[PDB]
RNA sequence: UUACUAAGUCUCAUGUACUACAU
RNA sequence: GUGUAGUAUCUGUUCUUUUCAGUGUAACAACUGAAAUGACCUCGAGGCUC
C-alpha cells in the first residue's frame, strides 16, 4: 500500500523583518587595510541577523548571516580595551559571544564562548529576555524576567575568558526594564524594575545594584517603591559637574521621574501632551530613553507612545544652589521605534518595531534650555504643556530608510 | 562571654562533623562576630590556624571562617592587625601555591576589614626586622595589602615613606614591595604602569648597588606583568637600560641584562634594534658566564631577543650564531640541568628564526661525540628542532651527517637515554621518501639494537621500529619483510611483559604495512601464537594483543578456521569490561572485523547461546557484543534473532534481551528510526508483562528508543507505546519508578507535550492524595523541560479560572 | 547518580569551567552514567572548583581526574546537560 | 532514601523552576504559575508580543509587553480598577 | 538567495492602518483592500486592479472612504455571477453589505451601501459559499443568503460544546469545510443538502490555537498556531472510506455501521471522540513567526510540484513542498542530518586532535540543536527543513567535504546540486 | 471534619459540566471540584486509567495466564530464522536478505493493531481477540 | 436463558524459591 | 549430600468490644478514647417508648 506521509520542503524564501534587538560595535574591516570607526550596526530578528554599515551617510547592506536556528532574545554588543564583538542571548540559556569574521570570500559569524545557563526553551526563570553590558565592557549582565539574575565578569587575553556567573536570586520579584548605569571603573552598577509576583497590592518598586569587583557579588543598594505606573529606567551618566552617586530616568505614564541612589534627588517633570489627543487617549509612557553627551552637553531622547521623541538637559539652578534640573522639550518626533542608537558621527539609528528602521543626522539638536515657554523645568513639578506635532521635521532629517 | 570559646569547639564542629552541620557554625558565627569580643575571638582563630595541624580543607575552613568574621568585624579587625600579619605572613611564603593563595587572601580580608591607613601604620613599623625573610615577607605582606586595598590607595604613601634617605633597608623593602605587588597583580599593572614608574626611577642610577639592582629587579618585573604591549611608561627608564647595559659591573650590569631581557621584546621595532646593539657590548662579550646567575639571565635575555621581530634572522646569524655557536654551542654543559635545559631552549627557539639548516648542519658533533652526557642534550635538541622546523630545511650531506649522528648516538646508548628514542622517530618522519634510499642504514641498526638480547635495549628497538615502521616497510621494498617478520615472532615469549609490548606493537606495525602473505610469519602460524598471548592478564600487552588481532583480519578478514575465530571472539568476550577504558576500545574495535570476516549468523547464534551461560555479573558485555557485531551492517542482522531470544520462555534472558535492545538502540542515533515499528509488537508483551522487572526495562528501551527517534514521524507508534505505559504511573518501587518516569520524559519528546499532557491533566489533581502525588511527578519534570512547550496546551478557560488571561482570545 | 540513590548532586549555574573525570570513571555521562556519543563539556560552578577539590572526578568524587567529561546526546536532549553542576558531594 | 533524595530534588527544582506542583497545591497557587508562564511566552516571543499588540490595538507595542508584565502580578486587577 | 524578492511600494505615516485584504473570484486577480482609522471609528476602501488602484467615480480621490463603519472582518462575495458584493462586519455587530462597480474605460470603482443588518456575534471569520455567505458565530456557523432590504439566514449549525469562537474557516469544493477555533483545535463539517446542515465527522486531536487555516485536498488542511505552529492534519482512511462510501445525510440521523471501536471509544470518552474520528498527525513544523496566510498554489512560477506559501505576520514567507518519490526525501533527510549535529562533529574532531596533540557550539553559533530548536512545542513529522541544508552552500569546501564523508552516498558537489535543485526546479 | 461535609452533591457537580457522564460519585472529595470537572471532561483530555482504587497493583489478571509467549512479525517470521534457532522447548543467513526484509519487503510495514488517541489498556484486556475482530469485519462480508 | 467478576486481613500448618554467612 | 542467621512467595485456616465520637481514608480499612442497667410490644428487624 502506498504510505500518503506527506513531505514537506520548508524555505523561507524572506527572511523575519521586525527587528528586536540591534549593537552599535564595529565588527569587520572590510576594503580597507587599516580602519577602526565606531560607526557600524548590527541588527537581529529572532533567528535572522543581518549586519549594515554607513559611513556614508547611508545605510547598507555589509552581509546577511546564516540563519542561527535559534530564538535570539537579547543581543548588545560589548567593548574592551581591539575588535568589537557581540554578545548575544538566545533560547537555549546560552550565553554565545560571537564576532563576526572575514572568512574565505565572505563575512561568517564565528563563537568564541558559548555558557550553559537555564534549559533550552523560552522561560520565565531563563536569564534571557533582559540584558546589558558594561558600557566599558568589563562585565555582562543576565536577568530573568521573574526568578534570577547572572552576571559574568568577561576579561580578554591571548583567549577570551569569561568569568564565573554571580548569581542573585529573588523568587517573588518579577523583573523588567534592566538598564545598567555607566561608571568610571569604580564599579559596576545596574538598575531594574521588580514588580512583585505574590502580592494582596500591586507594588513597582525600582531597586538599584552594585556588583562589587573587590567581593565580587551583586549587592542590592537602594530599594524605592514607587507607584505601579511606574514604565522604565534609564541612565544618567555622570552629574559630576553638579551635586559615586549615579541618577536613573524613571518614566511613568503621564509624567517622568528622576531619581538618586541615595534617594536625596527625587524631581519629578510631568510629560507634555499632544493637542489633538484623538478619541481614546491613554495616559501613554515613554517606550525607549537614550542618552548622548558631548562637549558637556548630554542630553538624552524619551519618545511616548505617540511617536513624539523629547530630550532632557540638566541645569544646576545656580540661583539656589548646584543641583540638577530636568528640561523637557519637543523633537520632530517618529513612529514609533524600540530602540534608538547614535553613532559617534552625528548619525541618529531609529531602529522602528512598527515597520522600518531609517536613520538620521540631527543639526538643529532642538530648542536652546533659555526658553521657558516650550521647555518645562522640575521647579514646579505640577503643569502641563500642550503641543501641536510639527509635520515640517525641522530637528531630524531622514537619511536612510529600510 | 566564655561561650565564645566553646564556639570553638562549634569550629571542631565545621571541621569533625557533617558538612550541613559544620556549615550552620559559620552560619551561626556570621551574626554572633559582632556579639563575641574582638579581642578573645581574635585570640581564639589565629591560634586555631597557627598550629601545623591545620590541614588543606581544615585551612580552608580557617581561611573562609576567618574573612566572615573579617567582614562582621570590620573595624574590630584593626588591634587584631599586629596578630595576623604575624601569621598570615609566614603562611604567605609557604612552599605550595594553595598555601600562598590562602594566604594572600587572607591578608586582602585583613586589609579590607579595616582601612588603608591601618595596614600603613602596621606594615610600615615592620620594616625594622632586619632579617632579609623578615623583611621579604614584610615587603609581600605591604604588596597584598596594596594589590586589594588599591594600588594607588597606597602608592603615595608608599612613595612618600621610601622616597628618603634613612638607609638601604627602606630602599631595598621598597623595590621589594613594588616588584611583589606587581608579581600578585598580574595584568592589573597596565593603568598603575607609570605611576609605578616614576616612584622606582629613582633606583636606576642610585648610588648603592643594591638599590640598583632592587630598581632593576622591579623594573623587569614590571616589564613582564605589562607585556608584551603598552611599552610608553618604560621610556621613562628606556634610556638608562640600554645604557648601564655596558656600564655597571658584576650585579650591576647582570641586572640591567636581566631588565633589558624582558624589556626588548615589549618594546617596538624602531628602538629594539638600538637597545640590542648597545645590550650586546656587554651581553656578547660576556656571554661565557663565571657563574650560574650570569648564565641563565643571558640565555634568558637571548631567548627574549630571538623572539623580538625587531632583530631579524640576518643579524642573528652575522653576530648572533658564531659567539652563540662559539661560548655557548659545546658539550661544556653536559652536566648542568639547568643549563642543558635553558639552552636546549634558547637552540630551540632561535632555530626557527635562524633557519634548521643553519643549525641541522652545525650540531652533528654534539651527538656523534663520545660524551653521552652532553651527546643527550644534543639529541634533544636536535629532536626539538626537527620537530618545530619540520624536514624542509635539509641538506644532502647535511641529512648525512644527521642519519650518521643519530646512528652514533643509539649504537652508543652506554645509559638509559630515551632522548635518543624519542628522536630516532622524529628523524625518520622528517626523512619521509628520502628513508628508502637511506633503508640499510637503519635496517641494520634495528637489526644490531634488535639481536644484542638486552631488556632495555631489546624494549628501545622495538619502540623505535613501531615508531619509524610505516616510514620503512611502507616504501615498497619487499625485501625486508622477511628479514623483520623472522626476528619479529621469534622474541615471542619473552617473559618481562614490556618487551612483550613492543614486540606486539611492532608485529602490529609490520600487519598494517606488510600484507597476505607478503608478511614474513604466516597468518596460520601467527594467528595460533597470538591466541594464547590474548590470554595473557597484562595491561599493555592485552591491549596491544587485541590491536594486532584486529588489525590481522584488516586486508585479508580471512586467513584463520571459523573455529579459531570464534573461540577468540569468546575469549574477548570477557575483556569488553576491562577497567582500563583502552583495551575496552581496543576489543570493540577488533570484534567488528572479526563478526564481519565470520559470519553474521554464526556470531549472532554464538552470542544468543552466550546468554544463558556466564551468569549476570559479565553478561551483558555478551550483549554489547551483540550491539558490537551489529554496527558493520547495522542493527537488522542482530535484532530477529533477538527477538526469538525474547520468545524463548526463561524469564532472565527476556530480561537479557530487552536489555540489549535499549543498549543497541543507544549506540544507534539515527538507525532506530527504520527499526521502531518492528519493535511495538515485542513491547507489546514486555510492558504488558506482569513482572516489574519486564515492565522496568521495556521502559528503559522506549527510553532511548524515544529519545533518537523523536521527531521522525513515528509518535504514533509512540502513542501506543506511550498508551501501555501510562497504567505504569502508579507503580511504586525506586527502580520501576524512576525508569517509568525517564520513560514518560523520552516520550514527551517523540509524542510533544501536548497528548502526554493531556494524560497529565486528565490525571492532574484528583482525590486520591496517591494519583495526585504521582502525576505531580511526571509534571514536574515536564515543567522541568518544557515550560513554553506547555503553554499553549494549559487547559484553562475563563470559566475554569476567574482572572484567566484577557489577552488570549485577542484575534486580529 | 542514576544508579546509587544517596548521591547528592551540586545542581548550581554552571561556570566556564570544565569538570574533570579520572581514567577509572571515563567515558560515562556524569547523570545516566552512558558511555555513547557524547556531546558537551561539562561545566561547573566555581564553588566545586577552588583548590584541590577541582582535580577530583566529578563523578567518583575521590581520584583525581585528568580527563573531561561529556554529557551523552540523550541527556543532551533530556535537556539534563543544562541543568545545573553536577557532582557528587556524599561518597555515597 | 531515594524518595528522600526526590524531596530535595523537589526543593531545588521548585527553586529553580519556581512552580511545580508537588503534591497539594491550590487553585489559586498554580493557576497563578497557568497565568504567569502564558503571559511570558505572550510578552517573551517577540513574534507573539507584535500579534497581541495589533489586535490589542495599543498605540504603541511596549504598553503591551509591561501590560503583561503588570499583568503577572495578581493586584493589576484592581490596579486597573482604580484608574 | 538572500532576498530572492523585490518590494514594489520628510516622514510619512498614515492614520489609516490597514485591516484586511479581499480578492474577487471571478475576475482572476483583482485586489481589494480594506483598512481603519486610529481615533473615532473609520474605514477605507482601495480597490486596485492590473497596474495601479483605480479612481473613485469621477472623483480625484483613488479610495473610499466609509464614516462610523469599522471594520472587525470583511470578505466580498458575488451572490449572483453578473453582480459584485462586499461585506463588512461592524464592531457594533452590524452586517454591512456593498456592491462594486467597475466603470471600465471610464474604469473606477462605485461601492453602493445596500443593506443593515445586526448580527449576534462579532464574526470573526467567514468565505464563499456556494451563491451564500457562509459566516460564523462566536458559537455557531450562520449561512446566509440574499434577501431585499436586508439579508436573511438561509441555515444556522450549532457547533459541538468544545468550539467557543472560530478564528478561521475554509472549504473544500462547497462540499467541506475546516472550522477552526482559539482554545480547540479544527473540526470538520460537511454540507447536507435537504438536511439544510453541518455535520462534524471529524474532531482533532490535541488543542492547537488556529490562526489561519487552508486545505490542500479533500481529505487534509493546513493550519498554523497563534504559537507559531506550522502542521497539516489527514483524516483517517477508516472515515475516508466511510464517507466515501456513504451519504452524508445518513451521519447526523440513519445507519452507519461503523466498527466496534468507534463505539467503544464513544461511550468510553465521549468528551474527546465525541466526532467520532480524529485527526492522525501528518506533518508538522515550528516556524518562530505567526502566520497570517497560507496559499495553496498549483504552480509556483510553472513548476510541477504544487507548493503552499504562508506570509507570516512578524513577516515572512515560506514553502512547504511536496517531495515526488523518496530518495529525494532520504537525501536531504541525511543531508539534514549531517548539518544537525555539524557543530558537534567539529567539536569531537577538535576533541580528538587535543587528545592527539573551537567550542561546541561553533558551526551553529548558538547552542540550540535543530530538531530541538524545530520540535520545540510539538516534534516535527514527517517535515525536513530546507532552511538547514541551505546553509550546507556556504560553509566552505573543507568543512563540508569534511561533513559529507559521514555518507557512503554522493559527493558534495551532487549534495549542493540537489540543495540547489530545490529553488530551480521545485519553483 | 467541616471541609468534608462541606462537599457538593455530585449531582449538584453534573450542571456545571458539558458532558456529566464521566463526573463519578468520587469527584465529591475533589479539594476543587468545579475545577476538576472542567479539566476532566475538557475536549482532549484522556480521564485517567482506573485500575487505580485497586490494590492488585494493575497487574493479578486471571486472563494474565493465559497470555501467549510471542509472536513474530509475520514479515521477520519470512526470514526463515524460526526454522534456524528453535526457540520453543548456525541457520546462515544472507545480509542482502536481512536487510530487505527490514527495508524493502517492510518499509511500508506497519503492525496492524496499534491503538488510538485514547486508548488505555485495562487490565482485563486483550487487544488479540479485538485484532482478529477487525480483520474479521474486513474478510467476511455477508 | 446463568447477561459475564471473585481472593483479602488473622491464625496456625503445609508448597516453593531466595539472600548474607561457615565448612 | 551440610550448618548458621535472614527473606520472599503460595495454599490452608479464620473472623476478632454489640455501639458511639475523633483521627484517618477517594470511601473504606486501620488507629485512638468511653461504655448500660431495667421493663414492655409485633414479625434477627423495628420504638417522636419510658
Amino acid at each position: 500500500a502506498k504510505d500518503d506521509e506527506l513531505y514537506l520542503y520548508h524555505l523561507t524564501l524572506k527572511k523575519q523583518t521586525n527587528f528586536v534587538h540591534s549593537c552599535i560595535g564595529h565588527f569587520v574591516d572590510l576594503e580597507a587595510g587599516s580602519k577602526r570607526e565606531q560607526s557600524q550596526l548590527c541588527v537581529a530578528t529572532e533567528t535572522h541577523l543581518e549586519l549594515y554599515d554607513t559611513a556614508d551617510g547611508e545605510l547598507k547592506l555589509i552581509a546577511k548571516f546564516q540563519n542561527l536556528f535559534a530564538t535570539i532574545t537579547s543581543m548588545k554588543s560589548l567593548d574592551l580595551p581591539w575588535p568589537t564583538f557581540l554578545a548575544l542571548t538566545s533560547d537555549s540559556g546560552n550565553l554565545s559571544i560571537v564576532q563576526i569574521i572575514m572568512h574565505a570570500g565572505a563575512l561568517r559569524l564565528k563563537t568564541l564562548v558559548n555558557q550553559p545557563l537555564t534549559r533550552t526553551t523560552l522561560r520565565r526563570v531563563s536569564p534571557i529576555s533582559y540584558m546589558e553590558i558594561d558600557p566599558n565592557g568589563r562585565c555582562i549582565i543576565l536577568s530573568s524576567v521573574e526568578q534570577n539574575k547572572l552576571c559574568f565578569l568577561v576579561d580578554y587575553a591571548q583567549k577570551l575568558r569569561i568569568s564565573s556567573p554571580l548569581e542573585i536570586i529573588r523568587p517573588h520579584m518579577v523583573t523588567l526594564d534592566m538598564a545598567v548605569v555607566d561608571v568610571n571603573f569604580n564599579n559596576p552598577c545596574f538598575v531594574t524594575l521588580e514588580i512583585d509576583n505574590a502580592a494582596t497590592q500591586l507594588s513597582v518598586h525600582l531597586i538599584f545594584y552594585v556588583l562589587e569587583l573587590g567581593l565580587n557579588h551583586i549587592v542590592k543598594k537602594a530599594d524605592y517603591l514607587v507607584n505601579p505606573s511606574a514604565n522604565f529606567v534609564l541612565s544618567l551618566p555622570d552629574l559630576s559637574r553638579y551635586n559615586f552617586n549615579p541618577f536613573v530616568v524613571i518614566g511613568f505614564e503621564n509624567h517622568i521621574l528622576v531619581k538618586d541612589m541615595n534617594g536625596f534627588f527625587s524631581l519629578k517633570v510631568e510629560i507634555p501632551k499632544r493637542s489633538i489627543t484623538n478619541s481614546r487617549h491613554k495616559n501613554v509612557t515613554i517606550i525607549s530613553g537614550i542618552v548622548q553627551k558631548l562637549k558637556n552637553d548630554f542630553f538624552v531622547l524619551l519618545q511616548s507612545n505617540h511617536g513624539d521623541l523629547f530630550k532632557l538637559t540638566v541645569s544646576p539652578d545656580t540661583n539656589d544652589r548646584n543641583r540638577p534640573l530636568v528640561q523637557l522639550s519637543y523633537f520632530d518626533t517618529i513612529q514609533n521605534s524600540h530602540q534608538l542608537h547614535i553613532f559617534k558621527n552625528g548619525y541618529l539609528f531609529a531602529l522602528s518595531e512598527m515597520n522600518n528602521n531609517f536613520l538620521f543626522q540631527f543639526e538643529k539638536l532642538g530648542v536652546e534650555k533659555n526658553d521657558f515657554s516650550n521647555v518645562l523645568t522640575s521647579k514646579d513639578p505640577n503643569k502641563s504643556l500642550v503641543f501641536e506635532p510639527s509635520i515640517k521635521l525641522q530637528n531630524l532629517s531622514i537619511l536612510s530608510q529600510q | 562571654e566564655k561561650k565564645e570559646r566553646t564556639l570553638s569547639m562549634l569550629l571542631l564542629k565545621i571541621k569533625n562533623g557533617n558538612t550541613a552541620s559544620r556549615r550552620t557554625s559559620m552560619r551561626i558565627l556570621t551574626d554572633k562576630a559582632v556579639t563575641f569580643g574582638p579581642e578573645m575571638i581574635f585570640n581564639r582563630l589565629l591560634p586555631i590556624l597557627l598550629d601545623r595541624s591545620l590541614e588543606d580543607q581544615e585551612r580552608h575552613l580557617m581561611i573562609k571562617t576567618i574573612d566572615r568574621v573579617l567582614y562582621q568585624l570590620g573595624d574590630l579587625t584593626k588591634p587584631y592587625v599586629h596578630k595576623i600579619l604575624v601569621v598570615a605572613a609566614p603562611l604567605l611564603i609557604d612552599e605550595d601555591p594553595m598555601v600562598r593563595s590562602t594566604g594572600q587572601e587572607i591578608i586582602t580580608n585583613l586589609s579590607t576589614v579595616a582601612g588603608l591607613k591601618t595596614i600603613l601604620t602596621v606594615m610600615r613599623p615592620d620594616i625594622e626586622n632586619e632579617d632579609e625573610y623578615v623583611r621579604n615577607v614584610t615587603s609581600r605582606a605591604a604588596a597584598v595589602v596594596a594589590k586589594a586595598l588599591g594600588v594607588n590607595q597606597l602608592l603615595p604613601f608608599i612613595n612618600a615613606a621610601c622616597h628618603s634617605r634613612k638607609s638601604w633597608k627602606a630602599r631595598h623593602t621598597g623595590i621589594k614591595i613594588v616588584q611583589q605587588i606587581g608579581i600578585l597583580l598580574g595584568i592589573g599593572v597596565l593603568n598603575h604602569l607609570t605611576g609605578l614608574m616614576s616612584c622606582i626611577k629613582d633606583c636606576l642610577m642610585d648610588d648603592h648597588v643594591p638599590v640598583r639592582i632592587v630598581t632593576a629587579h622591579t623594573l623587569s618585573t614590571l616589564a613582564e606583568n605589562s607585556y608584551p604591549y603598552g611599552i610608553e611608561v618604560f621610556n621613562v627608564v628606556l634610556e638608562p637600560l640600554w645604557k648601564g647595559i655596558r656600564s655597571h659591573r658584576g650585579k650591576v650590569l647582570s641586572s640591567f641584562l636581566k631588565a633589558v631581557g624582558s624589556m626588548i621584546p615589549l618594546m617596538d621595532p624602531e628602538y629594539a634594534g638600538y637597545y640590542t646593539t648597545e645590550a650586546m657590548r656587554i651581553i656578547r662579550r660576556e656571554f661565557d658566564s663565571p657563574d650560574d646567575e650570569m648564565k641563565k639571565t643571558i640565555l634568558l635575555v637571548l631567548q627574549k631577543c630571538s623572539a623580538v621581530e625587531s632583530i631579524t634572522p640576518k643579524f642573528l646569524r652575522e653576530e648572533i650564531a658564531p659567539e652563540f655557536f662559539q661560548k655557548f654551542w659545546v658539550r661544556r654543559v653536559a652536566l648542568d640541568r639547568p643549563l642543558n635545559k635553558v639552552v636546549t631552549y634558547t637552540t630551540v627557539t632561535l632555530a626557527k628564526k635562524l633557519g634548521c639548516s643553519y643549525t641541522i648542519d652545525k650540531l652533528l658533533t654534539p651527538l656523534r661525540d663520545e660524551a653521552e652526557p652532553f651527546r643527550t642534550m644534543a639529541v634533544h635538541a636536535v629532536t626539538r628542532t626537527v620537530n618545530l622546523l619540520g624536514t624542509a630545511d635539509l641538506d644532502e650531506r647535511l641529512e648525512t651527517r644527521l642519519i650518521d649522528a643519530l646512528l652514533i648516538a643509539f649504537q652508543e646508548q652506554t645509559n638509559s637515554d630515551s632522548i635518543i628514542f624519542k628522536g630516532f622517530g622524529a628523524v625518520t618522519v622528517s626523512l619521509d621518501i628520502r628513508m628508502k634510499p637511506f633503508l640499510a642504514p637503519i635496517v641494520s641498526t634495528i637489526l644490531n639494537h634488535l639481536k644484542h638480547k638486552t631488556p632495555l635495549v631489546r624494549q628501545h628497538a622495538a619502540d623505535l621500529c613501531a615508531i619509524l615502521i610505516p616510514v620503512i616497510k611502507n616504501c615498497h621494498e619487499f625485501e625486508m619483510l622477511n628479514k623483520l617478520n623472522i626476528i619479529l615472532y621469534e622474541s615471542l615469549g619473552e617473559v618481562y611483559p614490556e618487551v612483550l609490548g613492543s614486540i606486539i606493537n611492532a608485529m602490529y606495525c609490520i600487519t598494517s604495512v606488510m600484507d597476505l602473505d607478503k608478511l614474513q610469519p604466516p597468518i596460520n602460524q601467527i594467528l595460533p601464537t597470538l591466541t594464547p598471548i590474548l590470554r595473557n592478564k597484562h595491561r599493555k600487552v592485552e591491549v596491544n594483543t587485541i590491536k594486532f588481532v584486529g588489525l590481522i583480519g584488516k586486508l585479508a578478514p580471512t586467513y584463520a578456521p571459523p573455529k579459531e575465530w570464534m573461540r577468540i571472539c569468546f575469549e574477548l568476550l570477557e575483556l569488553l569490561k576491562s577497567t582500563n577504558k583502552e583495551i575496552r576500545r581496543s576489543a570493540n574495535a577488533t570484534f567488528g572485523f572479526i563478526a564481519e570476516a565470520i559470519g553474521p549468523h554464526d556470531v549472532l547464534v554464538a552470542l544468543l547461546n552466550n546468554l544463558k551461560v556466564q551468569e549476570r555479573q559479565l553478561r551483558v558485555c555478551t550483549a554489547v557484543a551483540i550491539g558490537i557485531v551489529a554496527k558493520v551492517c547495522g542493527p537488522y542482522n542482530v535484532l530477529p534473532v533477538i527477538m526469538n531470544e525474547y520468545t524463548t520462555p526463561e524469564t532472565n534472558v527476556q530480561n537479557g534481551v530487552l536489555k540489549a535492545m535499549s543498549f543497541m538502540f543507544e549506540y544507534i542515533g539515527n538507525m532506530s528510526k527504520d527499526y521502531i515499528y518492528f519493535i511495538t509488537p515485542l513491547l507489546e508483551d514486555a510492558l504488558t508483562d506482569r513482572d516489574l522487572v519486564h515492565r522496568q526495562t521495556a521502559s528503559n528501551v522506549i527510553t532511548h528508543l524515544a529519545l533518537n527517534c523523536s521527531g521522525t514521524g513515528h509518535e504514533d507508534a509512540f502513542i501506543h507505546l506511550m498508551n501501555l505505559l501510562i497504567p505504569n504511573i502508579f507503580e511504586t518501587s525506586p527502580h520501576a519508578i524512576m525508569r517509568i518516569l525517564e520513560g514518560l520524559e523520552a516520550l514527551s519528546q517523540a509524542l510533544g507535550p501536548g497528548l502526554f499532557m493531556n494524560y497529565i491533566w486528565a490525571g492532574l489533581f484528583h482525590p486520591a492524595k496517591n494519583v495526585r502525588k504521582a502525576f505531580w511527578r511526571v509534571y514536574n519534570n515536564m515543567y522541568v523541560m518544557y515550560q513554553d512547550a506547555m503553554v499553549p496546551f494549559y487547559p484553562v478557560t475563563p470559566d475554569n479560572n476567574e482572572e484567566y488571561i484577557e489577552e488570549l482570545d485577542l484575534v486580529l | 547518580s542514576r544508579h546509587q540513590f544517596d548521591l547528592i548532586m551540586c545542581l548550581k549555574q554552571p561556570g566556564v569551567q570544565t569538570g574533570l573525570l579520572c581514567e577509572k570513571c571515563d567515558g560515562k555521562c556524569p547523570i545516566c552514567d552512558s558511555y555513547v556519543r557524547p556531546k558537551r563539556k561539562v561545566r561547573v560552578c566555581e564553588n566545586c572548583s577552588f583548590g584541590k577539590q577541582a582535580k577530583n572526578c566529578i563523578i567518583c568524587n575521590l581520584n583525581v581526574g585528568v580527563n573531561d567529561a561529556f554529557y551523552c546526546w540523550e541527556c543532551c536532549r533530556l535537556g539534563k546537560d543544562k541543568d545545573g553542576c553536577p557532582r557528587i558531594l556524599n561518597l555515597g | 532514601a531515594e524518595k528522600q533524595r526526590q524531596l530535595k530534588l523537589q526543593k531545588i527544582y521548585k527553586q529553580k523552576y519556581i512552580g511545580l506542583g508537588d503534591e497539594s497545591t491550590t487553585r489559586e497557587q498554580w493557576q497563578r504559575n497557568v497565568r504567569n508562564d502564558t503571559l511570558n511566552t505572550l510578552q517573551g516571543h517577540s513574534a507573539s508580543l507584535e500579534y497581541v499588540s495589533l489586535s490589542r490595538g495599543d498605540l504603541s507595542i511596549r504598553d503591551t509587553r509591561i501590560h503583561l508584565l503588570k499583568s503577572m502580578s495578581p493586584g493589576y486587577k484592581a490596579y486597573l480598577r482604580e484608574e | 538567495l538572500d532576498n530572492w524578492f523585490h518590494v514594489h511600494e520628510m516622514l510619512q505615516i498614515s492614520t489609516f492602518r490597514p485591516r484586511t485584504i479581499l480578492s474577487f473570484p471571478n475576475n482572476p486577480k483583482s485586489i481589494l483592500f480594506i483598512d481603519n482609522h486610529s481615533g473615532k471609528k473609520q474605514c477605507r476602501i482601495s480597490l486596485q486592479i492590473d497596474g495601479e488602484c483605480l479612481k473613485f467615480g469621477s472623483s480625484d480621490h483613488l479610495y473610499k472612504i466609509l464614516d462610523d463603519i469599522d471594520c472587525v472582518s470583511a470578505a466580498i462575495i458575488d451572490f449572483t455571477r453578473q453582480a459584485d458584493h462586499l461585506i463588512i462586519c461592524a464592531g457594533d455587530k452590524r452586517l454591512l453589505t456593498y456592491k462594486i462597480l467597475v466603470n471600465k474605460d471610464k474604469l473606477s470603482f462605485d461601492i453602493e451601501l445596500l443593506h443593515q443588518t445586526e448580527i449576534i456575534s462579532p464574526i470573526h471569520a467567514m468565505l464563499k459559499f456556494k451563491n451564500f455567505l457562509l459566516t460564523a458565530m462566536g458559537s455557531t456557523i450562520v449561512l446566509y443568503g440574499l434577501g431585499k432590504k436586508q439579508l436573511l439566514r438561509r441555515s444556522v449549525t450549532q457547533t459541538p460544546v468544545s468550539i467557543t469562537k472560530i478564528v478561521s474557516m475554509h472549504q473544500w469544493n462547497y462540499e467541506r469545510l475546516a472550522v477552526g477555533d482559539i482554545h480547540e483545535s479544527v473540526t470538520l463539517f460537511i454540507w447536507d443538502p435537504a438536511g439544510n446542515v453541518f455535520i462534524p465527522y471529524v474532531d482533532d486531536s490535541v488543542k492547537r490555537h488556529v490562526t489561519v487555516l487552508k486545505f490542500l485536498d479533500e481529505a487534509t488542511v493546513i493550519g498554523a498556531d497563534r504559537y507559531g505552529n506550522a502542521w497539516t492534519l489527514r483524516s483517517p482512511p477508516e472515515c475516508e472510506k466511510i464517507m466515501s462510501n456513504h451519504d452524508p445525510s445518513e451521519l447526523s440521523n440513519g445507519a452507519i455501521k461503523y466498527p466496534l471501536d468507534v463505539i467503544t471509544l464513544q461511550q468510553k470518552l465521549p468528551n474527546t471522540y465525541d466526532c467520532k474520528f480524529k485527526f492522525q498527525l501528518l506533518n508538522h513544523f515550528f516556524v518562530n513567526d505567526i502566520i497570517t496566510d497560507f496559499h495553496i498554489l498549483d504552480s509556483l512560477s510553472n513548476s510541477d510540484r504544487p507548493g503552499c506559501i504562508y506570509m507570516g505576520l512578524q513577516g515572512t514567507v515560506g514553502c512547504f513542498i511536496p517531495l515526488l518519490s523518496k530518495g529525494n526525501v532520504f537525501m536531504m533527510g541525511n543531508i539534514e542530518n549531517i548539518m544537525a549535529e555539524a557543530d558537534d562533529t567539529f567539536y569531537l574532531d577538535y576533541e580528538s586532535r587535543k587528545k592527539n596533540n573551537i567550542c561546541e557550539g561553533s558551526c551553529s553559533i548558538l547552542g540550540r540543536d535543530h530538531q530541538e530548536y524545530r520540535s520545540y512545542y510539538a516534534p516535527v513529522r514527517k517535515v525536513i527543513d530546507g532552511d538547514l541544508c541551505e546553509n550546507f552552500l556556504r560553509l566552505s569546501l573543507n568543512e563540508q567535504e569534511f561533513l559529507a564523508k559521514n555518507l557512503k552516498s554522493v559527493q558534495v558537489e551532487d549534495i549542493i546540486q540537489t540543495i540547489n535543485e530545490v529553488r530551480t526546479n521545485y519553483m | 471534619k467541616r471541609r468534608k461535609t462541606e462537599k457538593p452533591s455530585l449531582s449538584q457537580l453534573k450542571s456545571q459540566v458539558p458532558y456529566p457522564q464521566i463526573i463519578e460519585w468520587y469527584d465529591c472529595d475533589a479539594r476543587y471540584p468545579g475545577l476538576l470537572a472542567s479539566i476532566k471532561c475538557t475536549k482532549n483530555v484522556i480521564p485517567v486509567p482506573s485500575h487505580w482504587q485497586s490494590k492488585k497493583e494493575y497487574l493479578s489478571g486471571r486472563s494474565l495466564l493465559g497470555k501467549r509467549p510471542f509472536e513474530l512479525p509475520d514479515i521477520i517470521k519470512k526470514t526463515n530464522i524460526e526454522q534456524m534457532r528453535s526457540t520453543l522447548p548456525a541457520l546462515d543467513l544472507d545480509y542482502k536478505k536481512l536487510h530487505d526484509v527490514f527495508f524493502k519487503i517492510g518499509a511500508n510495514w506497519k503492525p496492524d493493531h496499534l491503538l488510538c488517541f485514547g486508548d488505555v489498556y485495562y487490565e482485563n484486556r486483550n487487544l488479540f481477540e479485538e485484532t482478529n475482530w477487525k480483520r474479521m469485519v474486513d474478510h467476511k462480508r455477508p
